[PDB]
């Protein structure tokens, strides 16, 4: 800590952050694109990787 | 723990330690007291004060 100078914590801390990712993840996993474009509509992952 | 000949300290701008007495010395840090900015929430003045 120096004189004059000070850091502003971020307003979305690490925990957040990790929290969206895990939403993303599980998202993409569990509805593959259709939560992004609305609802999200559940379909098995074989299903949607063909 | 400082070798016993210096007298001031510094490691990018100022943290001397050692009392300058030829009489005495003991070693005191240098450091600021937790200077800082001051900011305000507000809701809006034409909602509430
Ligand atoms: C605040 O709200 C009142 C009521 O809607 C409005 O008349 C006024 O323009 C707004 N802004 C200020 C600065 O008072």
């Amino acid at each position: 800590k120096f004189n004059g100078l000070t850091v502003l914590p971020p307003l979305l801390t690490d925990e957040m952050i990790a929290q969206y990712t895990s939403a993303l993840l599980a998202g993409t996993i569990t509805s593959g694109w259709t939560f992004g474009a609305g609802p999200a509509l559940q379909i098995p992952f074989p299903m949607q990787m063909a | 723990k400082f070798l016993p000949f210096q007298q001031f300290g510094r490691d990018i701008a100022d943290t001397t330690d050692a009392v300058r007495d030829p009489q005495t010395l003991e070693i005191l840090d240098i450091t600021p007291c937790s200077f800082g900015g001051v900011s305000v929430i507000t809701p809006g003045t034409n909602t509430s004060n």
